[PDB]
RNA sequence: UCUUUUAUUUUUUCUG
């Protein structure tokens, strides 16, 4: 059933990205990086793949969707790039 | 058979370590075999994280005659930075 | 009246020693001690009787009994719990699990 | 050693079989012109240490309550001598059968 | 076994033992084969069935948007027809799989209707009638002649047409074949 | 007998393969899994439909591992023989046990136990063929057979064959 | 275990309790075990049909199970059945028998009450199964008779048959590990007149109850067909090369089945009715201590060497229990603990590791375009070095140990496999004191390699771990992942 | 070194949800069971070599699913299956 | 029908009634006129661990069996009239390994030690003054005879 | 936030040192809810 | 061309 669903609109969530996401996104990044997946920005002589991925998501470039489950097993997509990350 | 992982050179045609040679890690100190109806060893390893050299060794027969033994090893503890006093 | 009594109760006690601790860890063990119709005593007989998941009960104290219980009555679990989910070893819903991550079809082609 | 009689069931050692027979049934074993050894078997279960004849009621199911106080099998193997079978007509197989 | 497809209906299966109704003709299909079915947005719908011709028509199709699709990613009588639809299906797929090309050759013997617009008029008819989908592309597939002759074929539709109907929409149907 | 149906797979892919070809990648993958498959529960996957529609929805990713699974959603037109169906068909073999029918993508077995009587085989004739009074069983002939039952194994489906109600024969 | 398969791969998401009904577990066990001889018997450990069949699974080192063909390694192990010659009760729902009994008929098996009366609807009426269940109980003790007839609500003097017999009902009490009905006709009750009103209970009459007929039907409450358990729920002990000891659950199951043995050899022959019942009860108290050692009120089972039997509530109770000592908490890898030490001259951030630890702790990283030089000067360094390695996972899994291979040099290494490199500065690495009483006393800290045999750790930090520097220890757990990197790093 | 219940439970005051399963499945023991769709019972005679997996009773061989779990869970669930519980894994949210 | 069954240690039903058989000999040959009510006493092989015994009166059994050791006589029941005639029915049923070995040119100079195990370039050693495995190439390494004496370099 | 709590009320507890029982026996008395208290009192103003 | 072991439980002792 995909009524659980929320569009865009109405969602009622918080635009920050929370710290826990921050983590997870980095994390996801750093080893998908580790096994090779693109690079989305100028490797500027920086081979770790935890700030590769810090780089990324500075520039907002990470090409990743957090579904962010709401209790009653309702959920909102919130792009990465969208989140605004300022902690 | 299965042998232990220590080195079996430094013991005697007996099979028992002599004392002044330096036992380290897993080096054997007492070799067994225990034929039972090849030879199956089933000695005593020394202690991964003991070294020292082995400064006594000892070989009676108990109440029963069999064969019993003794294998005292000695190091030298200096003072590290770890140690409580 | 009686959960807010409690909290000043808990307060003294804290406070007895000088030991300062924050208001709403206090209020929230009120709140949970309080959620049910009475005071739900943190026991065996108390937090531990309630419907939550059976794996996170047994994981309390009265292990067996409470699992014999689970049997007879055919409890189901939705492996919603912490204790669940560690039992059973998933990434538990703890603080970075109570959501997923996904791949952005769109923005990977359209950047390409 | 132990041999168990076929008749009335009386347990005892081969020996004393072979000094004194059957206590309870030597007459019917002289009559019949059988030794005791043939009348006798190796294999027996279910003894009885046995008391009073005349008021034990597991000796008046056994048939028993007409011999002496001794030792009784309740099982013993084997078919009994038809030159006794026919002069003990009240007689019933030990063994379990018809 | 290996990596299957999943189903949509969230099925009630908690430790029911295999109680599945048996698999029949008389309307006693599987739990998934039901005429009611949920749709990719939520909704609920009447199953649709389709005949041989539709069959081949839909095949065509998805083979010639199946090409479109290769070719835009790569930018950036009797005899003719099968001919042509070979070269089709093995300029499509790598050749390894042959059980397209033996339905491929099922039904390309096996069909009564070549056109689409007579197609579109069958299933406007069988709409007309109203049967069930699987009646109804039985009906469009097997070749019949008399009514006692169709209730033999499928005994389930004993109660279902009326005999004078049932002639009605042969003859017609009848009418429709294609001399190819 | 040939229904579209609706269908969903999980494709995991390794998080080298996503780029620009993420797409074209994994279509070609789903078509080589859905392809020529066969599985008991839901008959016989034949082709899937509206390719180019498709819709690769937002593919989670694995807690453990990188590897994103995929749920796809497809609508494919399903085969499954059903018992007590009449079928027309292709002998491809011939042997005293049986003759073997082709139905759709899959083959009838046929018992002489339910067989008319006048149907007889003889060995004589190359390739063997089964003769009656009325008319001549061959290799290359169209035959309609009635399905009674369905056996299903790890990667096909069987259906038994019979032929003793009117107008079950050859044409 | 470790290898391929083609299964989807999976987590869970719900647990659904029940019980096993004798069909399933007929139906799901692979072998009968019958012999109580485990094994030994004639020099042959393949003790066929008895416990430790090999059908329930590997008993060592063989790479044949008979049943998956997959080793030990990889076997999950499969239940023997054991069918008992008469029904025995469940220790665990011995309670649970006498309320269902003292709620329902012993003779219809009906509830001796009903939608009729109002008491009986509002107690239905409660949703929750456990209160449901309680409430019930507690109408039908008061009761102690089946009516026949029941006023009606339209009309008092007006009676409506309620159906079932008309049976005054039995006082249940608890002797021993048997139920005793006084009626007084004071008698036992046997377990299979429990067990047949418990299947002649109703579909409904115990869905009102807290029951569900799919899941745990009442019937299934009772002991009928013993599921035994595989080889490695019961491994057994080598106290020397020659002198093995059968586990205690094996034991228990061995003594069960000769108590099952015996019974229905008694039931074959002659049933004196008195002899059969001590079986029964020796039968029932067999099973009673395999799965409960802690019987109020009772004789505790001992072993040969006089001590109590490690039984199922025994190894699933206490703290060192399955749950709280082997599943809420449990041993790791890829950790050290030693003492710790102050140094000022360390960063907030940053713990100092010893050298050993750091050469005996690895953390596994993938091979990158990147770090493809990096790697290879450490598979060239090798363990014997601090910055090195100590293994390489190959993409089909082999894995090649340096120490034990001379190649070093010539083995040269390719995307997507796995260095198990040692830890080297920087690395993020959670930090532990033992008695960690709250958050704070389990922080992530940077790895600094130096040379002596302490942790030394930066002296403000002190504080959250409560921790002196007059012996106490403190744990290093090294993240295996570059998520848990991740994650340790920013949480 | 035993990641004892104090550990465990800072670490889910911390929240690091990876780095706990990774330290309780990946360290400490972690294996594959299979289980089938119907009853969810870890007797899957599952034939990896020969690609066939098999749950005798239900019948079935299709809806066979792989789970990694502990060691300790896995072993936990044998024991309540021994002893008349049953540890039954499931998949489809009913309940919601 | 006074028919008691008594529990006593199993295996040892025929040694059991055979002692208590053999005292009432003993004791009928012992007393006088009056002389102790017991009727019966035997057993079965199939029912293992228990005896049965025919007497009018506890204390008389219990009186009858002081002094036989081995007897549970706390543990008797009266066994019912109906279950006699079933119980009493007739028919029932490289050469650098392990060698000594002297470090020339590193900060460990002149210290002893045994070649333990070789990786290839480089070979393992422990220290014979201090704790401790230190790696070295071989080809800088001087090997001795196993008893102290002359010095070979790598080359043997 | 409850297992937070939880550490929070724990840990002050650990380190605890006109009359009113206080300290670690009246911490456990809140959290046991007990029918019989050991120093009951009632301030009326 | 790798692999390759270190029983179990009952007690006691102290360590933070
Ligand atoms: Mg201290
Ligand atoms: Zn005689
Ligand atoms: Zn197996
Ligand atoms: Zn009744
Ligand atoms: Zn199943």
């Amino acid at each position: 059933l995909k009524e659980k669903a929320i569009p865009k609109d109405q969602r009622a969530t918080t635009p920050y990205m929370t710290k826990y996401e921050r983590a997870r996104i980095l994390g996801t990044r750093a080893l998908q990086i580790s096994m090779n997946a693109p690079v989305f920005v100028d490797l500027e002589g920086e081979t770790d793949p935890l700030r590769i991925a810090m780089k990324e998501l500075a520039e907002k470039k990470i090409p990743l969707v957090i579904r962010r489950y709401l209790p009653d097993g309702s959920f909102e997509d919130w792009s990465v790039e969208e989140l605004i990350v300022d902690l | 058979l299965r042998m232990k992982h220590g080195t079996y050179d430094k013991l005697d045609d007996d099979g028992l370590i002599a004392p002044g040679v330096r036992v380290s890690g897993e080096d054997v100190i007492i070799g067994k075999t225990t034929p039972i109806s090849s030879k199956r060893d089933a000695s005593t390893p020394l202690r991964s994280t003991e070294n020292g050299i082995v400064d006594q060794v000892l070989v009676t027969t108990n109440q029963d005659g069999l064969k019993f033994v003794k294998v005292r090893v000695r190091t030298t503890k200096i003072p590290q930075i770890g140690d409580k006093f | 009246a009686g959960r807010a009594a409690l909290y000043k109760e808990v307060y003294n006690v804290i406070a007895s020693d000088g030991s300062y601790v924050n208001y709403r860890h206090m209020a929230l063990l009120v709140d949970v001690m309080t959620t049910q119709g009475g005071l739900t005593s943190v026991t065996r007989h108390g937090f531990n009787r309630s419907n939550t998941g059976a794996l996170m009960r047994c994981s309390f104290e009265e292990t067996v009994e409470i699992l014999f219980e689970a049997g007879a009555s055919a409890e189901l679990d939705d492996c919603r719990g912490v204790s669940e989910n560690v039992i059973l070893g998933q990434m538990a819903p703890i603080g970075t699990g109570a959501f997923d991550v996904m791949i952005d079809e769109e923005s990977l082609v359209k950047y390409m | 050693s132990e041999r168990a009689c076929m008749l009335c069931g009386i347990v005892q050692t081969t020996n004393e079989f072979n000094r004194d027979g059957c206590p309870n049934c030597q007459g019917i074993f002289e009559e019949a012109g059988v030794s005791t050894m043939e009348c006798t078997s190796p294999s027996f279960e279910g003894l009885v240490g046995m008391c009073k004849p005349t008021k034990s009621w597991v000796a008046k199911w056994l048939s028993v309550d007409h011999s002496i106080a001794g030792m009784y099998a309740i099982k013993v193997d084997g078919r009994l001598p038809a030159e006794v079978v026919e002069l003990l007509p009240h007689y019933k197989p030990r063994d379990g059968s018809q | 076994m290996n990596v299957s497809t999943s189903t949509f209906q969230t099925r009630r299966r908690r430790l029911k033992k295999v109680e599945e109704e048996e698999n029949a003709a008389t309307l006693q299909l599987g739990q998934e084969f039901q005429l009611k079915q949920i749709n990719h947005q939520g909704e609920e719908e009447e199953l649709i069935a389709l005949n041989l011709s539709e069959a081949r028509l839909v095949i065509k199709e998805a083979l010639v948007e199946r090409r479109r699709a290769f070719k835009r990613s790569q930018k950036k009588t009797r005899e003719k027809e099968l001919e042509s639809i070979d070269v089709l299906l093995e300029q499509t797929t790598g050749g390894n799989n042959k059980d397209l090309k033996n339905t491929m050759q099922y039904l390309t013997n096996f069909s009564r209707f070549r056109d689409q617009e007579t197609v579109g008029a069958v299933i406007q008819l069988l709409k007309s009638t109203g049967l069930h989908p699987f009646e109804v592309a039985q009906l469009g597939s097997l070749a019949c002649d008399t009514a006692d002759e169709a209730k033999t074929l499928i005994p389930s539709l004993n109660n279902k047409i009326s005999d004078d109907e049932l002639e009605r929409i042969l003859k017609e149907l009848s009418n429709l074949e294609t001399l190819y | 007998m040939f229904f579209i149906k609706d269908l969903s797979l999980n494709i995991t892919l390794h998080p080298s393969f996503f780029g620009p070809r993420m797409k074209q990648y994994l279509k070609t993958k789903l078509l080589e899994e859905v392809e020529g498959s066969c599985t008991g529960k839901f008959g016989y996957i034949l082709c899937v439909l509206d390719y180019d529609n498709i819709d690769i929805q937002r593919g989670r990713i694995l807690p453990t591992d990188g590897s994103a699974e995929f749920n796809v959603k497809y609508r494919a037109v399903v085969f499954k023989p059903f018992k007590g169906e009449v079928v027309d068909g292709t002998v491809v073999s011939c042997s005293q046990h049986g003759f073997e029918v082709q139905v759709g993508p899959m083959k009838v077995f046929v018992t002489k136990h339910l067989m008319p009587q006048d149907l007889t085989f003889n060995a004589g004739s190359n390739p063997p063929s089964y003769q009656s009074s009325e008319d001549v069983i061959t290799i290359k002939s169209r035959i309609r057979v009635k399905i009674e039952g369905c056996i299903s194994q790890v990667s096909s489906i069987h259906a038994i064959g019979s032929i003793k109600e009117d107008y079950l024969g050859a044409i | 275990g470790q290898q391929y398969s083609s299964a989807p791969l999976r987590t869970v998401k719900e647990v659904q309790f029940g019980l096993f009904s004798p069909e399933e577990v007929r139906a799901i066990s692979v072998a009968k075990i019958r012999f109580p001889e485990t094994m030994d018997e004639t020099q042959t450990r393949a003790k066929i049909g008895g416990l430790n069949d090999p059908r329930l699974g590997s008993i060592d080192r063989n790479l044949k199970c008979q049943t998956c063909q997959e080793g030990m390694n990889e076997c999950p192990g499969h239940f023997g059945h054991i069918d008992l010659a008469k029904p025995v009760f469940h220790v665990g729902f011995i309670a649970k028998i006498k309320k269902v009994c003292e709620c329902v008929c012993m003779h219809c098996g009906k509830l001796l009450l009903d939608e009729h009366n109002e008491l009986m609807r509002q107690a239905l009426a409660i949703k929750d199964s456990k209160k449901r269940f309680a409430a019930i109980w507690t109408l039908c003790k008061t009761k102690m008779v089946c009516e026949t007839d029941v006023p009606s609500e339209d009309d008092p003097t007006q009676l409506v048959s309620r159906g079932g017999c008309g049976n005054t009902q039995p006082t249940i009490r608890k002797d021993g590990l048997k139920l005793v009905g006084s009626w007084p006709e004071l008698r036992v009750l046997s377990t299979e007149e429990i067990l047949n009103i418990f299947k002649h209970i109703s579909v409904k009459d115990f869905t009102s109850l807290g029951f569900n007929e799919v899941f745990s039907r009442p019937e299934w409450m009772i002991l009928t067909c013993l599921p035994v358990p595989p080889p490695p729920v019961r491994p057994s002990i080598s106290f020397n090369e020659s002198q093995r000891g059968e586990d205690d659950l094996t034991f228990k199951l061995a003594d069960i089945l000769k108590a099952n043995i015996s019974l229905e050899t008694l039931e074959h022959n002659g049933a004196p009715h008195h002899a059969i019942e001590e079986a029964e009860s020796l039968l029932q108290f067999h099973v009673a201590t395999y799965m409960d050692n802690d019987i109020a009120g009772q004789p505790q089972a001992l072993q040969k060497s006089g001590r109590p039997v490690k039984s199922i509530r025994a190894r699933l109770k206490g703290k060192e229990g399955r749950i709280r000592g082997n599943l809420m908490g449990k041993r790791v890898d890829f950790s050290a603990r030693t003492v710790i030490s102050g140094d000022p001259n360390l960063e907030l951030d940053q713990v100092g590791v010893p050298k050993s630890i750091a050469k005996t702790l690895t953390y596994p990283e993938v091979v990158t375009p990147y770090n493809i030089d990096r790697l290879t000067q450490l598979v060239r360094n090798g363990p014997n070095e601090h910055p090195g390695a100590k293994y390489v996972i190959r993409d089909s899994g082999d894995r090649i140990d340096l120490r034990y291979s001379k190649r070093a040099g010539d083995i040269q290494l390719q995307y997507g496999w796995k260095v198990e490199r040692h830890i080297m500065d920087n690395d993020p690495v959670l930090f532990n004191r033992q008695p960690s009483l709250h958050k704070m006393s389990m922080m992530a800290h940077r790895v600094k390699v130096i040379p002596y045999s302490t942790f030394r750790l930066n002296l403000s930090v002190t504080s959250p771990y409560n921790a002196d520097f007059d012996g106490d220890e403190m744990n290093l757990h090294v993240p295996q992942s570059e998520e848990t990197r991740a994650e340790l790093s920013q949480l | 070194l035993r990641f004892g219940e104090m550990e465990r439970d800072c670490m889910i005051a911390h929240g690091a949800a990876s780095f706990l399963k990774e330290r309780l499945m990946e360290a400490s023991d972690a294996f594959r069971v299979h289980i089938c769709g119907i009853c969810g019972l870890m007797t899957v005679i599952a034939k990896l070599n020969h690609n066939q997996f098999e749950c005798k009773g239900c019948d079935n061989k299709i809806d066979i699913y792989q789970i990694h779990i502990p060691y300790a869970a896995k072993l936990l669930f044998q024991e309540l299956m021994a002893m008349n519980i049953t540890p039954r894994l499931y998949t489809d949210r009913s309940r919601d | 029908a006074t028919i008691w069954g008594v529990r006593c240690r199993p295996g040892k039903e025929k040694e059991l009634i055979r002692k208590l058989l053999k005292k009432k000999f003993n004791l009928d040959r012992a007393m006088g006129k009056k002389k102790l009510k017991i009727l019966s006493i035997f057993q079965r092989d199939n029912y293992t661990g228990r005896i049965y015994i025919e007497a009018p009166k506890q204390s008389v059994i219990e009186k009858f069996c002081n002094g036989v050791p081995d007897i549970y006589i706390s543990q008797k029941l009266l066994i019912p009239v109906q279950e006699l005639p079933l119980l009493l029915k007739p028919n029932l049923s490289e050469v650098a390994l392990g060698k000594t070995v002297r470090i020339r040119s590193a900060g460990y100079k002149g210290q002893l030690g045994i070649v333990k195990d070789v990786n290839g370039d480089k070979a393992t050693v422990e220290l014979h003054s201090k704790n401790k495995h230190i790696t070295i190439d071989k080809h800088k390494l001087t090997y001795y005879n196993r008893e102290g004496g002359e010095g070979i370099t790598y080359d043997e | 936030v409850g297992v937070l709590a939880a550490q929070s009320i724990g840990e002050p507890a650990t380190q605890m040192t006109s009359k009113v029982t206080s300290g670690v026996p009246r911490l456990k008395e809140i959290l046991n809810v007990a029918k019989n208290m050991k120093t009951p009192s009632l301030t009326v103003y």
